């Protein structure tokens, strides 16, 4: 390693903690899993003392939690409000409706686990997760955002 | 020179903002994600097509609701005439009269937006 | 009203329909015996003239123009 | 019996106090004033706000989490592959396959639950005849990949193997109301 | 063999609202390829049009026709408002199924399946 690599690392870090610190979920919730996640936001566990703050707009959004069942119905606009997020830009897939189809898996009108549709970046288990087993997952997701290598790899190409 | 200074300086720093957000981060253009956003589905319609304005008739009173504020702004320098009567009528009476117009307009139901 | 001046128009359709082999078509070649087209086929017949002549072609009109000529007497009686 | 939210139109005459009163109020938005003292006293109040994760909810010994397998204090299996878990699993989330063991015993050779089918409802643990399959207490089991929960008989056994300490006196604390 | 119409005393009476439905549709999808913005032309939606009328060309029973106008109506007021997707009006072309093969001999080296 060379003083340009450690220089490339430290901007990784810089970068990296930046997008960590300030995680912006769409409003975007489909059932049960989405009152959960309302009690994340609640007081007690105040997801925004971390800098997770909810926008409305795709465009203005980082993570999506899907929280709730996807139906074939709702797979489209699932994708199309996933499609407009602008990058980097992360999927939680809550819940084991949105993890493989949980107690609806045999169903007609229902996606057997929304990553037929998105890329997932953390799957958190429960019917609902607790909020405490979403906040994990949140803090999950903010150590993989912290070993991104994105600055160390363009420099090794 | 020194207001054409700090404004241009203020010009400079929006702008420069600008390039860097366009050209520091990493791109990634394809057609769904550069698609208008409508909650998910698509738009039945141009958003250019015609967009009612229920409250057209407010619109065009603002319109002469801010020249009879222009016939007002005037008035620190004009308190300092001599003819302190006259000003003092033509003050009363400009006001007046644009109460009187206001007045009439919320009798003809001309503030309620049209349904 | 304009009688053969419509007839150029009504065969300059059919030619541009596809599925009519252009040396066969004649003022009196029927769609079906002759052409060999079908009902639906000549739905879209009657659609293109409905284009070119620009008016309306009720259902109960349309389903008798079954070859060229017709449609020229139904449109003259416009 | 009933009640009225908003019939309150015994309609009086008014006073030049009450009109100065309901003018007052209008005019220096006194009920407006009475929303922000609301948020002000909120200011001063202590946050609810717990420090997660050196500080943690409150649970109780029902709660249902991460599924495991037990033992005996042997070191034996309990589950002896009857299939009541499986038979009422509304979620259908639990495959078992069993045969005799080496030894003869009635053991399963294939026990998976599908986490992302499952429904964490704990009908398993009540159906099993021997406390066998039993959700214990942890919630904290996120994972990077959907194929990573869906566990086998090994990962379940681990589990048990895990959390037996916790799971056994959260047993003690609770059977007697089962 | 006594049965009540629904709207149709007759298969002739039947398809003439066939023959309307056609025509509504065939009017439709050039507005549909250009509001959705399709990528295929308007000769290719008609030619798919055209294959799902003849999907049910076999039907003879009255009916039958008049539920089959009926849904066939519905299909079209979804199109027509754009409460059908892109995807939605896709998925009538099945551009990522590989076909099962016709012939005795595809099938058998397939699988088991007749
Ligand atoms: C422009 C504004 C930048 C100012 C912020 C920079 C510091 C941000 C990091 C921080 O404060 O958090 C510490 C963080 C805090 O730890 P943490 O964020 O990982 O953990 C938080 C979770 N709890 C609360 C449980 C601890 O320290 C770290 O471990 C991460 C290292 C980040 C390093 C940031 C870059 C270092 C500076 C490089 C400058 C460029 C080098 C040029 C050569
Ligand atoms: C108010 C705030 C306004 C200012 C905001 C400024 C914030 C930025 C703070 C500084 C950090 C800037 C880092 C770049 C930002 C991230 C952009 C990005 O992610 O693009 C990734 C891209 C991705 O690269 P890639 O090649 O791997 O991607 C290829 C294509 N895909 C994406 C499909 C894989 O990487 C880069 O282009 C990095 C270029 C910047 C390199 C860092 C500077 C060079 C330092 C060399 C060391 C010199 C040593 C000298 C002494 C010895
Ligand atoms: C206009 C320049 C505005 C500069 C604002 C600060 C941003 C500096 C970092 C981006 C530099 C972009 C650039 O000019 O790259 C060379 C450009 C390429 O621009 P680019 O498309 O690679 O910009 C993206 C930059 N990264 C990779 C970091 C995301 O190449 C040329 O020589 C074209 C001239
Ligand atoms: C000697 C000569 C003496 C001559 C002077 C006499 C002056 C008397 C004092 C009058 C002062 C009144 C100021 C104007 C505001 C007002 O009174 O309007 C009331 C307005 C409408 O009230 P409303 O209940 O909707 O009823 C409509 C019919 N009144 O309602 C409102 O305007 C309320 C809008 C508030 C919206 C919330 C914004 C935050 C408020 C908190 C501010 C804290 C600081
Ligand atoms: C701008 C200020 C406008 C004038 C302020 C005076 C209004 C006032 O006196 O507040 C009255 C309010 C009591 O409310 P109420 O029961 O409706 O009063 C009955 C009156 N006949 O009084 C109260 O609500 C009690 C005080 C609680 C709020 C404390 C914070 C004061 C907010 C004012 C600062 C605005 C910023
Ligand atoms: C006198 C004329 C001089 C010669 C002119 C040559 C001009 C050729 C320009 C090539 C395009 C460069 O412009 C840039 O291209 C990149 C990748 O190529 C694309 O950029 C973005 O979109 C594509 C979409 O898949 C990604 O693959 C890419 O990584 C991403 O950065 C955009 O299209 C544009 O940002
Ligand atoms: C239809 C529209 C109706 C609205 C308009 C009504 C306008 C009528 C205004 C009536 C009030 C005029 O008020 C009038 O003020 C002037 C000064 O300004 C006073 O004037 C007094 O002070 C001035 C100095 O300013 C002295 O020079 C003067 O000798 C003395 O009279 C008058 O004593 C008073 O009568
Ligand atoms: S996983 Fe359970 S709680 Fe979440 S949406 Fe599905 S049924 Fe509701
Ligand atoms: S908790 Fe309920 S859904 Fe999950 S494995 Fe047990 S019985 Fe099946
Ligand atoms: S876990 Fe219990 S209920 Fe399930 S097969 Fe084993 S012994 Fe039977």
């Amino acid at each position: 390693r060379s003083r340009a690599e450690y220089v490339v690392t430290k901007l990784d870090d810089l970068i990296n903690w930046a997008r960590r610190s300030s995680l912006w979920p769409m409003t975007f919730g489909l059932a049960c899993c989405a009152v959960e996640m309302m009690h994340m936001a609640a007081p007690r566990y105040d997801m925004d003392r971390f800098g997770v703050v909810f926008r409305a707009s795709p465009r203005q959004a980082d993570v999506m939690i899907v929280a709730g069942t996807l139906t074939n119905k709702m797979a489209p606009a699932l994708r199309k409000v996933y499609d407009q997020m602008p990058e980097p830009r992360y999927v939680v897939s809550m819940g084991s409706c949105a993890n493989g189809g949980g107690y609806y898996h045999y169903s007609y009108s229902v996606v057997r686990g929304c990553d037929r549709i998105v890329p997932v970046d953390i799957y958190v288990p429960g019917c609902p997760p607790t909020a405490e087993a979403l906040l994990y997952g949140i803090l999950q997701l903010q150590r993989k955002i912290k070993r991104e290598q994105k600055l160390k790899i363009w420099y090794r190409r | 020179m020194n207001l054409y200074t700090v404004i241009f300086i203020n010009i400079l720093l929006s702008l420069t903002l600008i390039l860097v957000a366009f050209w520091l981060p990493q791109m990634n253009l394809y057609s769904e994600k550069a698609n208008p956003y409508e909650c998910g589905f698509d738009p039945t319609s141009s958003a250019r097509l015609p967009f009612s304005m229920k409250f057209f008739l407010v619109a065009i009173t603002f319109l002469l609701f801010d020249l009879e504020i222009a016939l007002l702004l005037p008035l620190p320098w004009a308190i300092q005439t001599i003819k302190t009567s006259t000003m003092m009528i033509m003050a009363f009476i400009l006001v007046t009269i644009l109460s009187l117009g206001l007045a009439y307009e919320w009798t003809q139901k001309g503030l309620e937006w049209t349904e | 009203l304009t009688l053969d001046g419509i007839k150029d128009r009504v065969l300059y359709v059919l030619k541009l329909y596809d599925k009519i082999d252009p040396e066969k078509l004649s003022v009196n070649s029927h769609f079906m015996k002759d052409l060999g087209l079908d009902s639906l086929d000549q739905v879209e017949i009657i659609m293109a003239m409905e284009d070119e002549f620009g008016f309306e072609i009720p259902d109960i009109d349309a389903e008798k123009l079954m070859c060229p000529q017709e449609i020229v007497d139904y449109i003259a009686d416009k | 019996t009933y009640k009225y939210v908003n019939k309150k139109e015994q309609e009086s005459e008014v006073d030049m106090k009450s009109a100065t009163d309901n003018a007052a109020r209008i005019l220096m938005w006194t009920e407006l004033i009475r929303g922000l003292g609301m948020t002000l006293s909120y200011l001063f109040r202590e946050p609810a706000t717990i420090n997660y994760p050196f500080e943690k909810g409150p649970l109780s010994p029902r709660f249902r989490g991460e599924h495991a397998l037990r033992r005996y204090p042997s070191g034996e299996e309990r589950c002896i592959a009857c299939k009541l878990c499986e038979a009422i699993c509304p979620a259908q989330a639990i495959t078992i396959e069993a045969e005799p063991r080496a030894d003869g015993s009635r053991r399963t050779t294939r026990y998976d639950i599908d986490m992302t089918k499952c429904i964490y409802c704990g009908f398993c643990q009540e159906a099993c005849p021997v406390d066998a399959i039993v959700e214990g207490p942890n919630f904290e089991f996120s994972t990077e990949t959907h194929e990573e929960l869906l566990y086998n008989k090994e990962k379940l056994l681990n589990n048990g193997d895990k959390w037996e300490a916790e799971i056994a006196a959260n047993i003690q604390a609770d059977y007697l109301y089962r | 063999t006594s049965v009540k119409p629904i709207f149709s005393r007759d298969l002739n009476e039947a398809k003439r609202r066939v023959r309307e439905l056609y025509r509504a549709w065939y009017r439709e999808v050039p507005n549909t390829v250009h509001l959705m913005q399709l990528d295929i032309t308007v000769k290719q939606g008609r030619d798919k049009v055209r294959e799902m009328f003849m999907k049910n060309a076999h039907v003879t029973d009255p009916r039958v026709v008049d539920l089959l106008v009926i849904k066939g109506k519905m299909e079209l007021q979804e199109t027509i408002k754009v409460w059908k997707q892109r995807t939605h009006v896709m998925r009538f072309f099945h551009e990522t199924e590989t076909p099962r093969p016709k012939d005795f001999l595809s099938k058998f080296y397939m699988g088991h399946d007749p």
